[PDB]
């Protein structure tokens, strides 16, 4: 049930809603009003997915797929068997996600720590809403959102990207891939460092952070520090996702042509625009 | 507002830190460079010293060579005209020898011979730099986690341009040094092998890449959340657990049923990331050599 | 074919990896317990790992985990329901008793040492070569609280020598004594330092230190745990 040091922390209080009505655990899980909320949404949406599984005539996971309304219904409602189910599931999905975040907030208040976690979560939720809600409403049709299927949604990606040629050419999609690639390099090193310090050569004394900072100077000439590196990772992460919601919010809205052609503004610059030779002309 | 600790409210400076010594040959450490109020807002403000030493020079040199070898070719293409250079910067490119030359080292400069050279330097610069990360660890009595991690990355890099091209038969199969150039290569690789999505290792790799951002985002926020109990001082909390380590663990326990320890989380961390280039390396290595179309393969698995 | 074969291998590997990983994170806090402090019946499918030992530097001894877990302190709490999973109310003063958001761990009563064996943290006055190189300098600023009244004045800045970081603010109180506040818990401003978690009257309650030239891991925890609790408990 409890971790050896858990009891002193399980005091009452912290809840945003319901006072103490739902202030209590269930095994290791904390509940709280929002814990109920998310349960409600999560269950409901699962039922609907099962319902959708019948209309499609299959219970196979690699096949089930709740597609959104066809483009003809614009942003209006649609029949259950033809996009309606997706719209309701999207709602439960979002209801579940918000409740979950708000749940971490209560868990935050009870433990007396900072709200960085829930806060960071919200960025993920945001990326999700971009793809299923903001981009579609801005393109006037639920049909632009992605389908809920293991591979079908992968298709949505493939096709959506190729609709504009090599999507690699999306400037914001380029910045995003940078934070993603970086976050992992960063992550790989932070863990490698801390561990190499707490697990020195066999028989040696547990190194100190001073050895950690030394190692990075002896190597690259600079060391961001124990607090900095934790600041850095959070940043890279959220950045990579921020540039990801961006890159898509613009695709199909402000810009709907080939992504490669967007790069001509550069080459057309008067100065080099007409010069002969080189790659362009 | 309630101070979020993303930035320091006040900086503080003291003398330059020459760093721990151990079995390090101090004859090689450079000089304590300046400080930086800018950087000092986010993390450390002290710049340097750096331990150069033999191997470091080899790479640093062997590295610039690779970099210039390419910059030159770009000029050759730029027609030496600086405006052309700047304009078509992202467009230039140094491609590898034509299929004909196969795996021979006979191709002439303007046929992949130049690519071969640059590649050579690269191959030295990186590998030498790898040993450097192993020694700097060793001179301080630290584990070699960093060397083994950097290796996983070398794996993929080593597969993309050295292994697979050799198993295929030519220097053609490798990646061209160029910005937009190497982006197309990628898009192409996919198309030619029947859509990489159908490649299991690929879908796996992505999984971890996503995992890394998920995890680092989690780990990062947690630590700042309990930095009011001196949480960032991870090593000590590992030696002698404090409230920072307890509240940190409990927040997750209550949220998702389980949790980690101040020394365990970093073990997740290093593996989550490392696997990204571990799994990816495999997927690319099989592509072309064993499997030809992942779609077709995805149909029977034989 | 190799591909089909490379993948099963991988999953099997991946499973061992997760296994290893989970057990390693069980080095602290386990075995589970019941609300009464007795070993719980169900311990999960994962077994505890073979212990490992840390050779602490500066001959500070050793450490082996997993090991005997002891809170080594009284916990002034009491059940609120006859069943499992409910809150445990504070029998006394939560802030004083150090329970809930005011909790603290009974860590060693020694100070953390830089790689040279010297104290990692020292008031700036005792730190030769250190000074405020950027941002508003608090030494001299009056501290204010939850209730918007005066509680004292900053009289120094305790700093982390090896990491060159401001970690605490020594504040002199009305009776002429000083206390330490966590850097991460104060809002520095042009003319005043603001403290939300605590209100003036609670300031005097902040656990005080022995040596006036150092803090021990135990004292850091009591000081921090206390301030952090004010957020919930200062309320009135
Ligand atoms: C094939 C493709 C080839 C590609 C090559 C890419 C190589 C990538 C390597 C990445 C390594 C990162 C590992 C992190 C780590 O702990 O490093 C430190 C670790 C110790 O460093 P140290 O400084 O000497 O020690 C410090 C302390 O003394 C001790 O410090 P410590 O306690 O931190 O270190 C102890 C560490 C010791 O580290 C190791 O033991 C590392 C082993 C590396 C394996 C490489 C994986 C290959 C992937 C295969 C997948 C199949 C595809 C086909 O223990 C572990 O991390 C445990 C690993 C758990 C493995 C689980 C295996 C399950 C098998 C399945 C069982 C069946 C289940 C039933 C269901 O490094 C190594 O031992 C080196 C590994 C190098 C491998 C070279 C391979 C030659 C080619
Ligand atoms: C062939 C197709 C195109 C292409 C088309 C696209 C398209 C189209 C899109 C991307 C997007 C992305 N692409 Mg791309 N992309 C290509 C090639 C690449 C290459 C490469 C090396 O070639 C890379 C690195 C990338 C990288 C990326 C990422 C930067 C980005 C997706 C991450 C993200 O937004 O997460 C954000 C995270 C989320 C949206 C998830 C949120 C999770 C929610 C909050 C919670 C879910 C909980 C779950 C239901 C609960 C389970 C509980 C159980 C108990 C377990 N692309 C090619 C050229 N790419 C996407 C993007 O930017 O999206 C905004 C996007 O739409
Ligand atoms: C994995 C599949 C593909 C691939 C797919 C992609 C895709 C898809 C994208 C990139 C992008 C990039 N790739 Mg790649 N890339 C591959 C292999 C490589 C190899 C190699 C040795 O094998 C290298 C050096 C690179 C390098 C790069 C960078 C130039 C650029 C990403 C910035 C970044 O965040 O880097 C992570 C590393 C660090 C942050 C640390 C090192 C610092 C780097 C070297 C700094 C680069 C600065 C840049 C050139 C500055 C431009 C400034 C101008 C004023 C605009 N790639 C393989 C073959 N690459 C992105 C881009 O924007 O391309 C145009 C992008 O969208
Ligand atoms: C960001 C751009 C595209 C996209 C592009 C891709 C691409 C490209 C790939 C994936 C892949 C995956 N995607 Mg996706 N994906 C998108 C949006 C989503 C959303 C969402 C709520 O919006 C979800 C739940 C997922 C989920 C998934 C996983 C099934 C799988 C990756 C493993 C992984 O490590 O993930 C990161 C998360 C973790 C490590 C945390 C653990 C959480 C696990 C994985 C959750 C599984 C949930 C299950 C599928 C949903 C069950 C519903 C029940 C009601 C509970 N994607 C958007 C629309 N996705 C990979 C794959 O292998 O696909 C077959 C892959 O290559
Ligand atoms: C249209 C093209 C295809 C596609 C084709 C490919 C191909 C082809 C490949 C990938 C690969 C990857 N793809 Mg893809 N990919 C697509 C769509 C996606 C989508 C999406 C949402 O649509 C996503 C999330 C991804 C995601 C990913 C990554 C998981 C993976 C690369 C990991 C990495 O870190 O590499 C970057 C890291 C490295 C290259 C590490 C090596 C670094 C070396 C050692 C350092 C050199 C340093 C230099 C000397 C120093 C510079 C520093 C100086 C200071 C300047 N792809 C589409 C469908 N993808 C790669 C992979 O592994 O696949 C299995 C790969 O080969
Ligand atoms: C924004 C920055 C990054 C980030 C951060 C992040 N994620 C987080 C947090 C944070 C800070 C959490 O605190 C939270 C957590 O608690 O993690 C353990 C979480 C979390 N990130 C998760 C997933 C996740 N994060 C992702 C990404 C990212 N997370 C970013 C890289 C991805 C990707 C890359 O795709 C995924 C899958 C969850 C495991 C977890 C939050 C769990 C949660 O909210 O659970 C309760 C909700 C349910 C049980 C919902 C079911 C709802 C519906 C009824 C059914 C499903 C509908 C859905 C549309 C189906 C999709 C099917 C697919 C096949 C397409
Ligand atoms: C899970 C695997 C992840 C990973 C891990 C990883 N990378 C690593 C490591 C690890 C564990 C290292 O230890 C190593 C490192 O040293 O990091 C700091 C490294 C490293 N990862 C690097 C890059 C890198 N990693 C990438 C990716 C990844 N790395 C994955 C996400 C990528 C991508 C996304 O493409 C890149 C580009 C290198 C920076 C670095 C290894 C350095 C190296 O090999 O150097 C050889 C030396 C040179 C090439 C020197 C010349 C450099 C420039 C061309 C010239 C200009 C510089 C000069 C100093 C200017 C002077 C100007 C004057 C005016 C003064
Ligand atoms: C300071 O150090 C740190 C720690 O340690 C002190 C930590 O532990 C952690 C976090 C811990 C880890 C162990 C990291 C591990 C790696 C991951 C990749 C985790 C993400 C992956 C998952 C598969 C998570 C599984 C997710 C869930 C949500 C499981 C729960 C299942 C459900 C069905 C939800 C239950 C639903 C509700 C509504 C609860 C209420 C109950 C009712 C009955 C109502 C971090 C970041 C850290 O930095
Ligand atoms: C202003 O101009 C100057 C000249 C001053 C400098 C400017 C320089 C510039 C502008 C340089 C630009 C270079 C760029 C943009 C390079 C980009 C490279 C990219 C995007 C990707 C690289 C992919 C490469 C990987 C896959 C390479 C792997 C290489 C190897 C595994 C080694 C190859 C091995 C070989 C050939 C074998 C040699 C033989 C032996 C002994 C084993
Ligand atoms: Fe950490």
């Amino acid at each position: 049930a409890l971790l050896s040091f858990e009891r002193k922390y399980r005091v009452p209080g912290g809840t945003l809603v319901g006072g103490n009505l739902f202030d209590f655990w269930v095994g290791p899980f904390y509940v709280g009003f929002f814990g109920v909320a998310t349960f409600f949404f999560a269950a409901l949406g699962i039922i609907l997915i099962a319902w959708s599984a019948v209309l499609q005539g299959t219970w196979n996971p690699q096949l089930i797929s709740v597609y959104p309304p066809a483009l003809e219904y614009g942003l209006g409602g649609a029949p259950l068997a033809k996009g309606g189910l997706w719209q309701i599931i999207t709602i439960c999905a979002t209801g579940a996600f918000v409740s979950w975040a708000l749940r971490e907030v209560e868990i935050c208040r009870k433990l007396g720590i900072g709200y960085h976690i829930p806060f960071a979560f919200a960025f993920a939720i945001l990326a999700y809403l971009t793809l299923v809600l903001f981009r579609p409403v801005m393109m006037g049709a639920w049909g632009y959102a992605f389908p809920y299927g293991i591979w079908t949604h992968l298709d949505w990606v493939s096709n959506t990207g190729y609709t504009y040629g090599n999507f690699h050419y999306n400037p914001a999609h380029m910045i995003a891939i940078s934070f993603f690639f970086t976050n992992a390099l960063a992550l790989a090193l932070h863990g490698a460092l801390v561990l190499s310090a707490a697990n020195p050569e066999k028989g040696k004394e547990m190194r100190t952070p001073d050895h950690e900072d030394t190692f990075f100077r002896d190597l690259v000439g600079y060391s961001i520090g124990t607090l900095g590196i934790h600041r850095l990772g959070l940043l890279l992460s959220l950045s990579a996702v921020f540039f990801s919601a961006l890159c898509m919010i613009i695709t199909g809205t402000i810009w709907f042509d080939q992504w490669v052609d967007w790069w001509q503004w550069w080459v057309k610059l008067p100065w080099w625009a007409n010069i002969p030779g080189g790659i362009n002309g | 507002a309630e101070y979020q600790n993303i930035f320091s409210q006040v900086q503080v400076r003291g003398p330059a830190d020459l760093g721990m010594t151990e079995d390090v040959n101090l004859a090689n450490r450079s000089g304590v460079g300046p400080f930086s109020t800018l950087l000092g807002w986010f993390g450390n403000a002290q710049l340097g010293p750096i331990y150069l030493g033999s191997l470091g020079v080899l790479s640093l040199f062997s590295g610039l060579m690779w970099f210039f070898t390419i910059g030159i070719w770009f000029w050759k293409q730029a027609g030496w005209n600086p405006a052309v250079f700047l304009r078509d910067l992202f467009f230039f490119s140094l491609e590898p020898p034509a299929p004909e030359y196969g795996l021979s080292f006979a191709a002439p400069l303007k046929e992949g011979g130049l690519w071969l050279i640059a590649s050579f330097f690269m191959f030295v610069a990186v590998w030498s730099w790898w040993g450097r990360t192993y020694l700097r660890a060793q001179a301080l009595g630290m584990g070699k986690h960093t060397a083994w991690a950097f290796l996983s990355a070398i794996w993929l890099w080593m597969v993309l341009g050295f292994i697979r091209p050799i198993l295929m038969g030519s220097w053609s199969e490798a990646v061209p040094y160029g910005i937009f150039s190497h982006l197309d290569w990628t898009n192409n690789f996919s198309l030619v092998h029947g859509n990489l999505f159908y490649n299991p290792f690929h879908g796996l790799s992505i999984a971890f890449l996503y995992g890394s951002a998920l995890l680092f985002a989690m780990h990062g926020a947690t630590i700042l959340a309990v930095s009011r109990f001196g949480g960032e001082r991870e090593l000590e909390q590992i030696a002698d657990r404090g409230t920072a380590a307890e509240r940190a663990a409990l927040f997750w326990r209550w949220t998702m049923g389980f949790n980690a320890t101040m020394e365990g989380i970093h073990r997740w961390a290093i593996w989550m990331a490392v696997l990204v280039t571990l799994t990816g390396g495999i997927g690319i290595l099989l592509s072309g050599t064993v499997v030809d179309n992942w779609y077709v393969w995805g149909q029977n698995h034989g | 074919d190799l591909a089909s074969l490379a993948i099963y291998s991988f999953w099997i590997f991946l499973a061992g990896l997760i296994y290893y990983l989970q057990t390693e994170n069980m080095r602290e806090g386990y075995p589970l317990e019941n609300e009464d402090g007795t070993p719980a019946a169900n311990q999960g499918p994962f077994p505890l790992p073979k212990p490992k030992t840390f050779i602490l530097p500066h001959g500070r001894g050793t450490l082996t985990v997993p090991g005997p877990e002891s809170e080594d302190r009284p916990i002034a709490l009491a059940r609120t329901a006859v069943s499992e999973g409910f809150p445990h109310a504070p029998t006394g003063d939560p802030m004083k008793d150090g329970v809930g958001p005011a909790s603290w761990v009974a860590r060693r009563d020694l100070p953390e040492l830089d790689g040279h064996g010297h104290n990692k943290i020292k008031p700036m006055k005792a730190a030769a070569g250190f000074h405020v190189s950027a941002g508003k300098n608090p030494i001299g600023l009056p501290v204010r609280g939850c209730d918007l009244e005066i509680a004292g004045k900053v009289v120094d800045i305790w700093v982390d020598i090896p990491e060159q970081m401001a970690r605490f603010l020594e504040v002199e109180l009305k009776d002429g004594s000083t206390r330490l506040l966590p850097m991460q818990m104060v809002k520095v401003q042009s003319n005043r330092v603001h403290v939300n978690a605590l209100s003036s009257d609670l300031f005097a309650g902040i656990p005080t230190i022995k040596s006036p030239t150092e803090v021990t891991l135990l004292e850091e925890d009591k000081i921090c745990g206390y301030v952090a609790g004010g957020l919930m408990y200062a309320a009135p």
